[PDB]
C-alpha cells in the first residue's frame, strides 16, 4: 500500500511531490524540499561506511540481480505489450541507502545509473527482502513512465522541476491498481 | 523531331529537351526552334482545361492541339506537374502518335520524376539541374520514343 | 505585357522573347517611347539570361540612341557600386598631425569606426563600381550629397582632369580619388551614403551603399 | 505550493570561522529543522523571487568540513549553478584560501558555474588585514562579482543576491513563448 | 555539364547517341522496402524540432506558421509518391503496371484518400470518422481518438499537433484544393486525447466543385 | 546470450514501431530548412546539427538504460559491444559493424551499413565536400556516452553519400571522468 512517491533529479532538489493520501495535507510544501536533499545527502553519506570486512573483499556479485516479478503494474505508450518487461536486471547502487523501514512506513529507494533517484513511502509495514524486490520492479515501472512522459516533452528544461499531467495521471493510474 | 518538356503548377518549366532522328540533326529547322515554346504555351491551355473534368484512365491526353503538322501530347501527374511534348513531321509527312509507346514514356518520366522530387533540397520552383536525370531521359528516348 | 506577368508565370525565356519583340515593333513604329521603357525593363529583370552578343547588340541598337535621345532620365540597377571605403594619408610621420582628445559598492561582469579628420588632411577617397552586364560603360562624374554638402567633397577639376572612368564587363573595377575638406562639424556626426554618380552623360543620380547581400553599409564622419 | 517554476542550487561555500553562519541567518526563510551542519554537511534556506514572470526558487545550501568531511563535501557539489565563496576581511589567512576553493569549485561543480564573492563583517575597521583594492582586482581576473557586507550596511547582500540570480536565469533560461471549434451535428462519410 | 541549364533553353540530344552515372538515388527503386523503426526516434526527433523551433520564433503564430511550413515539405513529397505506390497492382518500377490510380480529382475523393491511405500509412492504422459540417456553408473534418506523433506533449491547449495539419495543408494544396486547415481539441468519448483537424476550403474551390 | 539475443528480442517484442519513411522524410524537411535558415553556411549548419544531436542524447539516455538496464560498462569493449548490437537495434533496424581499433585501444570506428537517415538524398553540388549529413547520429553518441559518464569525442571521415564507398564514424575516448554519481 504505497501511499507517496518522489523523485530527486541528480544533485538534490525536489521535483515530483505527488502524494498519494486520502486526506493527510500534514507536510508543507517547503519542507519536503529539505526532506529530499536531506536523503540526497545520508546516501552519499552512507557510502563511506561499508564495513571493512565487506569493504576489501565484496564477492557477492550473484545477489545482485533481482527477480522478475510478473505483473507488479496493472491488471501503453513508447512501451507496449502485456508489461514493461520480462526478463529480470541488475541492481546499480550495491552500497548506497536503499530502505528505510519504521513502525508507521517504509521509504524504498531506487537509483537510476545516470544519477536520478525515486523514492517511494509506503504506509504498509515481505521478509524486508520481498518488500525490496516487489518495490525495484514498481520503481522500474514508475521509472519507464518518467522516460517516457518527462524527457520526451518539449516544454521540459533538464534536471528541472517536473509539471504535467500525464505523468501524474499514468502514475496515479499505476500505483491505485498497486495496493 | 520531337521537344519534350516538363512544367509545374505556376507555369514555368522545370525540364526541356528535344530530340532527334539523326536524319536531319539540327532537329526544327529554324523557325519552329522559336516556335516551340509559344505552341507548347498555347496548349497548356487546353492541358489545364482537360486537367479537371470527369472522364477509366485519365493521367494520359493523347492527342490534345494541332497545328502545322505538330501533334500535340500530354501527361499529367498529381501535383499539377504537367509533361507535354509535340511531335513533328521528318520534313514532309503527316506524323501519328502511338497509343501505348508514349504512355509507357510517361509513365518511366514520371518514375524518374517522383523519385528525384523526394530528396529534401528539391523545391517545385527550381528546376531539374540534374546530368543524370538528363542521361536517364535522353536513354529512355531512344529504347521508347522511336 | 498584362497577359503576361511582366509588370503567375515565370517562365523568363518566354517573357524575354516577348519583351525582344515589344521593343522590336516599338522601333518599328516611330515610337522612342517604349522602345526606352521596354528595354530598361529587359536590361534590369533578364540580365542573366543574353549571352554577350545580343546583350552587346542591344545596348549599340536600341539603348544608347535611348541615351542620346534624352529618353531615359535614370540608370537600370541600383545596385552599383558595392564599397565606399575612406581613408586618411600620412606622408610626414605620424608625430607630425595627431588627433585631439577633445576634453561601497557591488560590481558585477555578468552584462563601428568614427572616421575623423582634422581639417585640410590629404584624404583618400575609394569606390569599388561593378558592371553586371556584359558590355562595358563609362562614368562621367561624382558627387556627394546636400545634407553633407560642402564639406568633405570630391573635386571638381580633379575629377574631370582624370576623365571618364571606363569600366570593364564583369569587373569591380575601382576608382581612387583624392577629396578636400573646407568646413568643421564640431561635434555632430554626419552620414554618408547618398552619392550622386552620371554614368553615360544622364543626369546625376543618387545611388545607395548596397554590401554583398539587403545590408546598407554606413560609415560617417 | 509548487508554484515555483525553476529551481537554482546555490553553494554559500566558504572557509570555517568567517562567520558565514551568521552571514546567511539575516537573510531567510527560517522555519523547519535547524542546525544541520553537523548532522551532515549542510543546511539549508531558500526564497522564491518573481523574474519577470517566472518564479524561481533558490536552495543555498551551507557546506562545511571541519576534519573529516573529504569526499562527500566534494559530491554536495554534483550540479551546483551557482557559488557564494564567502571570506572575512579580518585575517589574510582566509582570504588565502579562495584560490583552493575556486579550483576546487570549477573542477567538480557544473561547468561555467556562476560565483560571487562576499566578504562578512566589514564593520569592522581596525583589522582590515586585506584591501578591497586588491580583492577588486582578484575579482576581475574571473568573471566574478564582488562585495562587501556588514550589519549596518545592509540591503547590499540582497541586491547583490537577486542581480547574481537574475545573472544565473539569462544563462539557463531557454527562452519560452506562451503557446472557434467545430460546433454542431455531425454526419458520418466514413467508406 | 549535359544539364538541363535553363538559361540557354532546351539542348539538342540526338536520339541515335548513351553512358549513364551512378547517380545512387534514381538507380535506387523505391517499391515499398519496409525498415520500421521505434516510436521513441520518432518523438525524440519531435520534441527536439519542436525545442528548436520554439527557440526560433517570438510569437504563437510564429510558431503556427513555422511548423506548419515544415510539415507543408512533406506533404508535397507524399502526394505524388503514394499514389504512385497505389498505382501499382501486385529494375524499373514502371515495368510493372498498365494503368493508375485516376487522379482523386474529387473533393470527397481526396478527402476520402487522406482518410484511407495517407493515414494508414503514417500512423499505421486507418483515421475514424470523417465528418463534413453542415451547418455555415462547408467545414470537413477528420478526427483521431489517439494522435501518435504528439501523444507525448502534455497541456489542454493543442499548438505542437501542426505538424500533422501541415502534412494535409500540403497533401490538399498540390492536388489543386487551396484550404486553412486548423487543429482543435475536444473531448467527446472518454478518451480526451481527441483531435479534429478541421479542413476549411477555399472560394475557389467552392465555384469549382459547384 | 551477452547481447545478440537479448537485443534481438528486446526489438522483437517491446517496442512500439512506427513508418520509418515518416522519419527520414521530416529529418530531411529539417535539415533542408537549416541550410535556407542559415544562408548556405554548412559549417554552421553541421554544429547546430550536434546541438541538436546533443540535445538529443541527453534525454535519450534515459530511454535507453531504462527499456533494457544493462549492467555499467567498464572499459571500451562491452561499451562498444552494446553500442552496435543493442543500441542502434532497438532505436533502428541497423546494427553497424566495428573496425579499426587502435594500437593503444583508445578509438573505434562505426561502419554504418544502412543510414535509414539519408535515404533519398543528394546534396547540392555546391555542399559534397563540406556537409556531413548525418551529423546528429554523432550529437546524440557523443550526448549519451558523456550522460553516462564516458565521455569522448565523436566525428566524421566518410559518407556514402560524399564520395567513399564506406560510411564511417569515428569515437575516440578521451578521458573517464570519475565523477560518475556516488557508487555507480
Ligand atoms: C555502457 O556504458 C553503456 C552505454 C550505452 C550508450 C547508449 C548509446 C545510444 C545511442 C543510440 C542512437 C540512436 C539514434 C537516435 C536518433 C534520434
Amino acid at each position: 500500500a504505497i501511499e507517496t512517491i518522489l523523485v530527486i533529479n541528480k544533485s538534490g532538489g525536489l521535483i515530483y511531490q505527488r502524494n498519494f493520501t486520502n486526506d493527510e495535507q500534514k507536510l508543507n510544501s517547503n519542507e519536503y524540499l529539505i526532506l529530499a536533499s536531506t536523503l540526497h545527502g545520508v546516501f552519499a553519506i552512507a557510502s563511506q561506511l561499508t564495513p571493512k570486512a565487506l569493504q576489501l573483499t565484496q564477492q557477492t556479485n550473484i545477489e545482485n540481480t533481482i527477480p522478475y516479478i510478473p505483473y507488479v503494474g496493472m491488471s501503453l505508450g513508447s512501451f507496449k505489450g502485456d508489461d514493461f518487461f520480462k526478463e529480470p536486471f541488475t541492481n546499480w547502487n550495491k552500497s548506497g541507502l536503499r530502505q528505510l523501514c519504521t513502525d508507521q512506513f517504509t521509504m524504498f529507494i531506487y537509483q537510476t545509473l545516470t544519477g536520478l533517484k525515486f523514492v517511494a513511502i509506503s504506509s504498509s509495514v515481505s521478509t524486508s527482502n520481498l518488500a525490496i524486490q516487489i518495490a525495484d520492479n514498481f520503481l522500474r515501472k514508475v521509472y519507464c513512465l518518467y522516460s517516457d512522459y518527462v524527457m520526451k516533452d518539449p516544454s521540459y528544461s533538464m534536471e528541472m522541476p517536473i509539471r504535467s499531467n500525464l505523468f501524474d495521471e499514468k502514475v496515479k493510474k499505476m500505483v491505485e491498481n498497486l495496493q | 523531331p520531337q521537344y519534350f518538356a516538363i512544367i509545374g503548377k505556376k507555369d514555368n518549366p522545370v525540364y526541356e529537351i528535344e530530340f532527334t532522328n539523326a536524319e536531319n540533326p539540327q532537329g526544327f529547322p529554324q523557325d519552329l526552334k522559336e516556335l516551340n515554346p509559344f505552341i507548347l504555351h498555347a496548349s497548356l491551355d487546353i492541358v489545364e482545361d482537360l486537367q479537371w473534368q470527369i472522364n477509366t484512365d485519365n493521367c494520359y491526353l493523347g492527342k490534345v492541339d494541332h497545328f502545322y503538322g505538330l501533334a500535340i501530347t500530354a501527361y499529367i501527374s498529381y501535383s499539377g506537374m504537367k509533361f507535354v511534348m509535340i511531335h513533328g513531321n521528318s520534313a514532309n509527312s503527316s506524323v501519328v502518335i502511338d497509343d501505348n509507346n508514349m504512355r509507357s514514356f510517361y509513365q518511366e518520366v514520371h518514375e524518374l520524376y517522383v523519385k528525384t522530387l523526394m530528396n529534401p533540397f528539391y523545391k517545385i520552383t527550381d528546376p531539374i539541374r540534374s546530368p543524370a536525370f538528363d542521361s536517364r531521359v535522353r536513354t529512355l528516348a531512344r529504347k521508347h520514343l522511336s | 505585357i498584362e497577359l503576361l506577368n511582366i509588370n503567375q508565370s515565370t517562365w523568363l525565356i518566354l517573357q524575354k522573347k516577348i519583351l525582344q519583340l515589344c521593343i522590336k515593333v516599338s522601333r518599328k513604329i516611330n515610337d522612342f517611347e517604349y522602345v526606352a521603357k521596354f528595354s530598361s525593363i529587359l536590361i534590369t529583370k533578364y540580365t542573366h539570361l543574353l549571352n554577350q552578343s545580343e546583350q552587346d547588340a542591344l545596348f549599340k541598337e536600341y539603348i544608347q540612341p535611348s541615351i542620346t535621345n534624352e529618353s531615359i532620365t535614370s540608370y537600370w540597377d541600383p545596385f552599383i557600386l558595392r564599397e565606399v571605403v575612406i581613408n586618411r594619408i600620412l606622408d610626414s610621420d605620424p608625430t607630425s598631425n595627431e588627433i585631439p582628445l577633445e576634453s561601497q559598492e557591488v560590481f558585477n561582469p555578468f552584462k563601428v569606426p568614427i572616421l575623423v579628420f582634422l581639417v585640410g588632411d590629404k584624404a583618400e577617397f575609394t569606390c569599388r563600381v561593378q558592371n553586371p552586364f556584359k558590355f562595358d560603360f563609362t562614368i562621367n562624374d561624382i558627387q556627394l550629397d546636400e545634407e553633407i554638402s560642402e564639406f568633405c567633397e570630391i573635386d571638381r577639376k580633379a575629377v574631370s582632369y582624370s576623365g571618364p572612368y571606363n569600366v570593364k564587363a564583369e569587373s569591380i573595377r575601382s576608382i581612387t580619388l583624392p577629396l578636400i575638406i573646407k568646413k568643421p562639424t564640431y561635434k555632430k556626426i554626419y552620414e554618408i551614403s547618398c552619392l550622386k554618380i552620371s554614368i553615360l552623360k544622364l543626369p546625376l543620380q543618387k545611388f545607395d551603399i548596397i554590401n554583398d547581400s539587403c545590408i546598407y553599409g554606413k560609415l560617417k564622419i | 505550493g509548487y508554484d515555483y517554476d525553476y529551481l537554482f542550487k546555490i553553494v554559500l561555500i566558504g572557509d570555517s570561522g568567517v562567520g558565514k553562519s551568521n552571514l546567511l541567518s539575516r537573510f531567510t526563510t527560517d522555519e523547519f529543522n535547524i542546525e544541520s551542519k553537523s548532522t551532515i554537511g549542510v543546511e539549508f534556506a531558500t526564497r522564491t523571487i518573481e523574474v519577470e514572470n517566472k518564479k524561481i526558487k533558490a536552495q543555498i545550501w551551507d557546506t562545511a568540513g571541519q576534519e573529516r568531511y573529504r569526499a562527500i563535501t566534494s559530491a554536495y557539489y554534483r550540479g551546483a549553478v551557482g557559488a557564494l565563496i564567502v571570506y572575512d576581511i579580518s585575517k589574510s589567512s582566509s582570504y588565502e584560501n579562495c584560490n583552493h576553493w575556486l579550483t576546487e569549485l570549477r573542477e567538480n561543480a557544473d561547468d561555467n558555474v556562476a560565483v560571487g564573492l562576499i566578504g562578512n563583517k566589514s564593520d569592522l575597521a581596525h583589522l582590515r588585514a586585506v584591501p578591497t583594492d586588491e580583492a577588486k582586482n582578484f575579482a576581475m581576473e574571473n568573471q566574478m562579482l564582488f562585495t562587501e557586507t556588514s550589519a549596518l550596511n545592509s540591503d547590499n547582500v540582497d541586491k547583490a543576491f537577486r542581480e547574481l540570480i537574475v545573472a544565473i536565469f539569462q544563462m539557463v533560461s531557454k527562452h519560452q513563448v506562451d503557446l472557434g471549434a467545430p460546433k454542431g451535428p455531425t454526419i458520418s462519410l466514413t467508406p | 555539364s549535359d544539364g538541363y541549364e535553363y538559361t540557354v533553353g532546351p539542348k539538342q540530344a540526338i536520339t541515335s547517341e548513351t553512358t549513364y552515372i551512378p547517380s545512387r538515388i534514381y538507380s535506387e527503386s523505391l517499391l515499398f522496402k519496409r525498415q520500421e523503426a521505434s516510436l521513441s526516434a520518432m518523438a525524440f526527433l519531435f520534441q527536439e524540432m519542436i525545442s528548436q523551433l520554439h527557440r526560433t520564433c517570438k510569437t504563437a503564430g510564429d510558431f503556427e506558421t513555422k511548423l506548419s511550413d515544415y510539415g507543408h515539405n512533406i506533404g508535397i513529397r507524399l502526394l505524388e509518391l503514394l499514389n504512385f505506390r497505389a498505382s501499382v497492382s501486385p529494375e524499373s518500377l514502371s515495368n510493372y503496371i498498365t494503368k493508375m490510380r485516376r487522379r482523386d480529382l474529387k473533393i470527397l475523393d481526396i478527402l476520402q484518400f487522406i482518410h484511407g491511405t495517407l493515414w494508414s500509412y503514417l500512423f499505421n492504422h486507418v483515421s475514424d470518422d470523417l465528418v463534413k459540417s453542415s451547418e455555415r456553408d462547408n467545414e470537413y473534418m477528420i478526427v483521431d481518438n489517439f494522435p501518435t506523433l504528439t501523444q507525448f506533449i502534455p497541456g489542454e491547449n493543442v499548438s505542437c499537433e501542426y505538424f500533422v495539419c501541415g502534412i494535409i495543408k500540403g497533401f490538399l494544396f498540390n492536388a489543386g484544393f487551396p484550404c486553412g486547415v486548423t487543429a482543435h481539441r475536444m473531448p467527446q468519448g472518454g478518451h480526451s486525447q481527441r483531435t479534429v483537424y478541421l479542413i476549411q476550403f477555399d472560394r475557389q474551390v467552392l465555384d469549382r466543385e459547384g | 546470450r551477452s547481447l545478440k539475443a537479448m537485443g534481438e528480442e528486446i526489438w522483437k517484442n517491446k517496442t512500439e514501431k512506427i513508418n520509418t519513411e515518416l522519419f527520414t522524410l521530416t529529418y530531411g524537411s529539417i535539415v533542408a530548412q537549416l541550410c535556407q535558415d542559415y544562408e548556405r553556411d554548412f559549417n554552421k549548419v553541421n554544429d547546430h546539427l550536434y546541438s541538436m544531436g546533443y540535445n538529443i542524447g541527453c534525454r535519450l539516455i534515459e530511454d535507453f538504460l531504462a527499456r533494457t538496464a544493462l549492467p555499467r560498462c567498464e572499459n571500451l569493449v562491452k561499451t562498444s559491444e552494446v553500442l552496435s548490437k543493442c543500441a542502434f537495434k532497438i532505436f533502428l533496424n541497423i546494427t553497424p559493424n566495428i573496425t579499426n581499433w587502435s594500437h593503444n585501444k583508445d578509438t573505434f570506428s562505426l561502419i554504418l551499413d544502412e543510414n535509414p537517415l539519408a535515404d533519398f538524398v543528394e546534396l547540392p553540388m555546391d555542399a559534397m565536400k563540406s556537409l556531413w549529413y548525418s551529423n546528429i547520429l554523432c550529437g546524440v553518441l557523443k550526448g549519451s556516452l558523456e550522460m553516462v559518464q564516458l565521455d569522448c569525442d565523436v566525428w566524421f571521415v566518410s559518407d556514402i553519400l560524399r564520395g567513399d564507398s564506406q560510411t564511417e564514424i569515428k569515437v575516440k575516448l578521451n578521458r573517464i571522468l570519475k565523477d560518475e554519481i556516488p557508487i555507480g
